[PDB]
RNA sequence: CGCGGCUCUGAUUAGUGUUAAGUCGAAAUACGGUUCGUGUAGUGGAAGUUGCACGGGACUUAUCAAUGUUGAACAAUACGA
RNA sequence: GACUAAUUACGUGCCAGCAGUCGCGGCAAUACGUAAGAGACUAGUGUUAAUCAUCAUAAAUAGGUUUAAAGGGUACUCAGACGGAAAAAUUCGCCCAAAUAUAGGGGACAAUUUUUCUAGAGUUUUAUGUAAGAAGGUCGUACUCUAGAGUGGAGAGAUAAAAUUCUGUGAUACCUAGGGGACGGGUAAAGGCGAAGGCAAUCUUUUAUGUAAAAACUGACGUCGAAGGACGAAGGCAAAGGGAACAAAAAGGAUUAGAUACCCCAGUAGUCUUUGCAGACAAUUAUGAAUGCCAUAGGUUAGAUUUUUAAUUUAGUCUAUAAAUGAAAGUGUAAGCAUUUCACCUCAAGAGUAAGGCGGCAACGCAGGAACUGAAAUCACUAGACCGUUUCUGACACCAGCAAU
RNA sequence: AUAGAUGAGUUUGGUGAUGGCUCUGAUUGAACACU
């Protein structure tokens, strides 16, 4: 428990939109036709709820969990075989909205490489 | 639906459209009930229509799914907060009896509290200080501790008198050949010796019980 | 029903004391001094934050707790919610 | 969408029956639609957007209510007055006909038919009392508005 | 279902979990298991 | 700990048994005559006092029943008060 | 010519439907006289019956050893079923 | 005869016969046969067969599934259906509005798309509380075996009562010292946890949700979900262990008209461990999941706020009611008002059966008819009667006594 | 096309439901019996 609000800390460090913005050549989404950039209000505190956050937090998760359903009578844990699929499917949500969300963007890519999340991870179905 | 159908409330419309015609088609109706021209023009009134009660306090504004909308509030007022500082610094003065039972409730048109603690129909208690410290603390603009120092000062003054009049009053009546009944250090003595008595035989029956049964307790009875 | 008792447990206790026609002194330490708690010198609730110790000592109504009767609970609970955020 | 529409109907339905005197709904563009015309066709009595707290009672129609912006949006809600007349509510019944499942349209023809009591399509003929509501281009009309302007359009709900 | 209809449920899933008992010997000669 | 329950609705609300039904008061006294005659034996002469004290219990008239309790006719007073009501 | 499908037939054999007047028990419906049913595995001429877990469509059908009070005297022009 | 307009007499006697449905006929039949009368249609009239309608009786319009046919064991999920706020582009869907309408108009709504918003849905801030799950180790009460040629020296255990059975090779009873296997007393509650199945001694390790209050953050990222996959009680199959206790089977002793049985002496699989198979349950709330909404009261569970007394409030759970709803029983955080979506139902019986097929080592599972035969099956309630049902009330009903057969 | 929407017998000791069956209406490129 310790690790894990630890890592909740460094996922939100490393793929927080309140650093990527400035870490980033183009974090943001290209504009489309006849939108201009205009200011917005600044963030009144850290960013936890992006999808880059959440899909990263869910990452740590899954391999916590998958971590011990691999380890020695991992196979006996009958129950949390669905609290594995629970947690690929909450990604793969979070992936497929994030996808067409960012078009593309620089900050979607910073994601996937440094998680190295595959098109397997929300593409198709999630069978387990 | 265990409850009956009332129609209490179209009793009128009811009784009105079977005087309208008569049931012998043919021929004009008879006279309509008596009570049906004296209520014509008084209609019921609506009911069971629940509406927004008065908000006697502020409604919670920082919440967004309020329920209980339709409930009826509590009536506080600003004196609420007065009486339980006052009645908790003096628990005792809850001993003296008050009445509570209206006259004519025309008690709140002699009060002027700019005066002292000293009104016109209400014995001066509790409630006086108060009203005396509320006055104080609005329009004299002194604190709730200031205002309430001053009003609760004023109240001794007068008990002291009060008591100190009972003593002067009585030892004053003897040395003129007056002389008075029981009082109630006496009397209360008096009942508590009539019903330690009734303690006593309680116990004098109660323990001869025990050390009976306790006795009897092992089997003796062979009589050896 | 109007749930009732009979008051004159206390309502007789009260006429009954106010009979021994006796005042009510401030606890002594054991030279028997009585001295009435209604004088003005120490019946007092209302101070200014001017107030210094010496005079503290006179009154008789404390906003704060007494920490000697406290329980070791009530003395947590306090600390918690009264005095840390007071810093 | 729509289903706000079923869920105004459906709580109105509730709020009747329940012999309340006021009642709110979800501050949208579409419920304030058919409420205006609820209010225009002599149902409710007062429409008035506020908070999550009733306005005043006795001053509700000099109430002023505040500007809605993105600060407040996600607060406001639309009050609604109802009538209760000779012992019953003046909106007894809101039955819908248009679902989130399916979407009634009706033609200037059927809306003609349909206002002398008779059926014609999904719809019934309306009898003494009922009025049908139906979203055109021309706004939230009632059947008899529609026809007389002569337009088709969304059918909303059937109002007894 | 009423406890007197589920009796006659009962009745014909005994007769019949009986009956393949008895011929599961013919049934395995014939191939038909 | 938790306080009573508010008790359902019942068709009537009453005691069983409202005035105790005591028993005789000798079926004790024929135990301790019971009691000697397994100790000190039947013809002996120990129990020959327990004997008479039997001997006086049947010869005492019994004492008259008391008046009923009226606690029924209260309970029914207060049952739809007391209870989420009665039923029917 | 081969393989497959389909139709008909087949010694022998199984199931079920109908049929008041036969025979053997008494399983269910009441605490049905071993609670009854679900699943599963055995067992017995038959209905049945046994183990194991489960369901109430069975026990809310529930009804006092808290044993029930001198809760502020008396008398007056007060009080007066 | 009634449905269905229209009657008697005689004959027949559960026979002969009538009959679309219910039915009629057993010696005084308006129902059969004859006679007459009556009620109808008419060159047609009846009957048989078929079709529509009756039949909201496969319900798109327009049904239903707590107890009557009918909710999947479970919810994570691909396809699919449905799903916020304020504007804009496009289609010109939609409407005028057709004639399969060229060309236009109207802008609420609909489809694709764009930009903003924060009420849905989520993330962070170690919540509290908690028998979800799993791993590696233990604790204890009892039981059991062995040993001490222990003490003691004839019974013990079983049952309604017995018998089989244990015991002089020393039992039961009372001890000491070692070994073994499972099980989990109090706490404990209308209590809690998980998707369900299910989960209750203890330490450490390990795992996903959920709940409360404040802020911050993302900005519709949501709900349902055929199939596939996963999980899924007990019993069971397979392999290797374990084996105290319990206990199908097999067997013995009783009871009984007989007794497979209920009871008893004993007792193998099995229950337990590890790895697979298996997938059926009253897998239940006889009630799929989810969303919006509707008046109260009394408890209770985990928090939060407060003048922490006690109130207020969020999320659960239960009891009793209002409006209402229901065939009623009842429900009333739903069996109400609505909505979304999936599953399933279409008289009984045959039948969850047959055949072919698929899965499995097997047991069995999934899927799933038709023929033959019926006018009824079915549910809730009402008043009785009954009970080897409770609690009362009368009677030589019984007890007791005397007499008698 | 604006007149067009209907029931009846039959389950029960009885009552209310559920749910089939049958009759009531129209018809046939019909057949058969009596005419
Ligand atoms: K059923
Ligand atoms: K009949
Ligand atoms: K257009
Ligand atoms: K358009
Ligand atoms: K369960
Ligand atoms: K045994
Ligand atoms: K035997
Ligand atoms: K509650
Ligand atoms: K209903
Ligand atoms: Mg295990
Ligand atoms: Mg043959
Ligand atoms: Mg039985
Ligand atoms: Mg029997
Ligand atoms: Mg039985
Ligand atoms: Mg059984
Ligand atoms: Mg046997
Ligand atoms: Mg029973
Ligand atoms: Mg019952
Ligand atoms: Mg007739
Ligand atoms: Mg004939
Ligand atoms: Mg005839
Ligand atoms: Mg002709
Ligand atoms: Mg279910
Ligand atoms: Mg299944
Ligand atoms: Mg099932
Ligand atoms: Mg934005
Ligand atoms: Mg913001
Ligand atoms: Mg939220
Ligand atoms: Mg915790
Ligand atoms: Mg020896
Ligand atoms: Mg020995
Ligand atoms: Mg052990
Ligand atoms: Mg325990
Ligand atoms: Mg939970
Ligand atoms: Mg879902
Ligand atoms: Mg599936
Ligand atoms: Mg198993
Ligand atoms: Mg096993
Ligand atoms: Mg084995
Ligand atoms: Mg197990
Ligand atoms: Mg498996
Ligand atoms: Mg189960
Ligand atoms: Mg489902
Ligand atoms: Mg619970
Ligand atoms: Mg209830
Ligand atoms: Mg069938
Ligand atoms: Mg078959
Ligand atoms: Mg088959
Ligand atoms: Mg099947
Ligand atoms: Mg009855
Ligand atoms: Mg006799
Ligand atoms: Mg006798
Ligand atoms: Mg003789
Ligand atoms: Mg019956």
């Amino acid at each position: 428990k310790d690790r894990k609000h630890a890592n909740i800390r460094r996922c939100i460090e490393t793929f927080g939109r309140h650093i990527t913005d400035q870490s980033l050549e183009r974090p943001t989404p290209p504009l489309a036709r006849g939108v201009e950039p205009k200011p917005q209000p600044v963030r009144a505190g850290p960013d936890t709820g992006s999808s880059e956050v959440q899909i990263a937090i869910l990452t740590s998760k899954i391999r916590a969990l998958s971590k011990a359903l691999e380890g020695h009578g991992g196979n006996r844990d009958k129950n949390n075989k669905r609290s594995l699929r629970r947690l690929c499917h909450k990604r793969q949500r979070l992936l497929r909205y994030m996808e067409r969300k960012e078009r593309g963007s620089g900050r979607w890519h910073h994601m996937l490489e440094t998680l190295g999340l595959t098109p397997a991870t929300w593409k198709g179905q999630i069978t387990l | 639906g265990k409850g009956r159908i009332f129609q209490a409330a179209k009793v009128y419309q009811r009784a009105s459209e079977a005087a309208a015609t008569n049931i012998v088609s043919g021929l004009p109706p008879r006279n309509p009930p008596l009570w049906l021209k004296a209520i014509e023009s008084i209609p019921p009134a609506e009911i069971n229509t629940r509406p927004y009660p008065i908000q006697h306090s502020p409604p919670n504004p920082r919440a967004r799914k309020p329920r209980n909308l339709f409930r009826p509030t509590k009536i506080v007022y600003p004196e609420d907060e007065l009486r339980r500082d006052f009645y908790r610094d003096h628990p005792w003065e809850l001993a003296r009896p008050r009445m509570i039972i209206e006259l004519d409730g025309k008690d709140a048109r002699f009060l002027d509290w700019s005066k002292g603690l000293r009104q016109r129909g209400i014995p001066l208690s509790g409630e006086s200080v108060v009203q005396r410290q509320l006055w104080l603390m609005e329009n004299q603009g002194m604190t709730k501790q200031e205002a309430y120092d001053k009003a609760r000062h004023e109240f001794y003054k007068l008990r002291q008198l009060e008591q100190m009049e009972r003593r002067i009053a009585v030892e004053e009546a003897r040395m003129v050949g007056g002389y008075f009944g029981k009082d109630l250090l006496t009397v209360g003595m008096e009942l508590e010796n009539k019903t330690y008595e009734s303690w006593k035989k309680w116990a004098t029956t109660e323990i001869a019980r025990q050390e009976s049964a306790r006795a009897s307790m092992y089997t003796n009875v062979v009589d050896n | 029903i109007t749930d009732f008792t009979s008051g004159t447990q206390h309502g007789l206790t009260l006429k009954k004391f106010q009979a021994l026609n006796i005042p009510i002194s401030t606890p002594s330490e054991i030279r028997p001094v009585q001295r009435s708690v209604f004088e003005a010198d120490t019946d007092v609730t209302a101070f200014s934050p001017d107030e210094q110790i010496q005079e503290a000592e006179k009154r008789w109504k404390f906003s704060g707790p007494w920490l000697a009767g406290m329980t070791p609970g009530e003395f947590k609970e306090y600390l918690a919610k009264t005095v840390r955020p007071k810093r | 969408g729509i289903q706000q529409i079923t869920n105004m109907c459906s709580h109105l339905q509730n709020a009747s029956r329940a012999r309340l005197g006021l009642t709110s709904l979800p501050n949208t563009k579409y419920n304030l639609a058919l409420a205006l015309a609820l209010h225009r066709a002599g149902f409710i009595s007062s429409i008035t957007r506020g908070g999550p707290h009733p306005p005043t009672p006795e001053a509700l129609m000099t109430y002023e209510p505040e500007p809605v912006t993105s600060a407040n949006v996600a607060t406001r809600r639309l009050w609604v007055g109802l009538k209760y007349w000779n012992e019953e509510p003046v909106l007894k019944e809101l039955k819908p006909i248009s679902k989130p499942s399916r979407l009634v349209t009706a033609s200037l023809e059927q809306l003609n038919r349909v206002a002398r009591g008779f059926p014609a399509g999904y719809m019934k003929g309306l009898q003494l009392g009922e009025c049908l509501f139906v979203n055109t281009d021309r706004g939230v009309l009632e059947v008899r508005e529609a026809v007389e302007r002569k337009v088709g359009g969304l059918v909303l709900c059937k109002v007894k | 279902i009423s406890v007197r209809r589920q009796k006659k449920l009962k009745i014909k899933k005994k007769k019949y979990k009986k009956l393949m008992r008895r011929t599961r010997n013919e049934r395995r000669k014939q191939d038909r298991l | 700990p938790n306080k009573p329950i508010r008790l359902p609705p019942l068709k009537q609300l009453r005691v069983r048994q409202a005035n105790k039904a005591e028993e005789n008061p000798c079926i004790a006294v024929m135990s301790s005559v019971l009691a000697c005659w397994a100790s000190a034996g039947y013809n002996s002469a120990g129990c020959a006092t327990v004997e008479n004290a039997l001997r006086a219990c049947m010869d005492a008239p019994k004492p008259a029943p008391k008046p009923n309790n009226t606690i029924n006719y209260h309970l029914s007073r207060f049952q739809e008060r007391l209870t989420q009501g009665k039923s029917k």
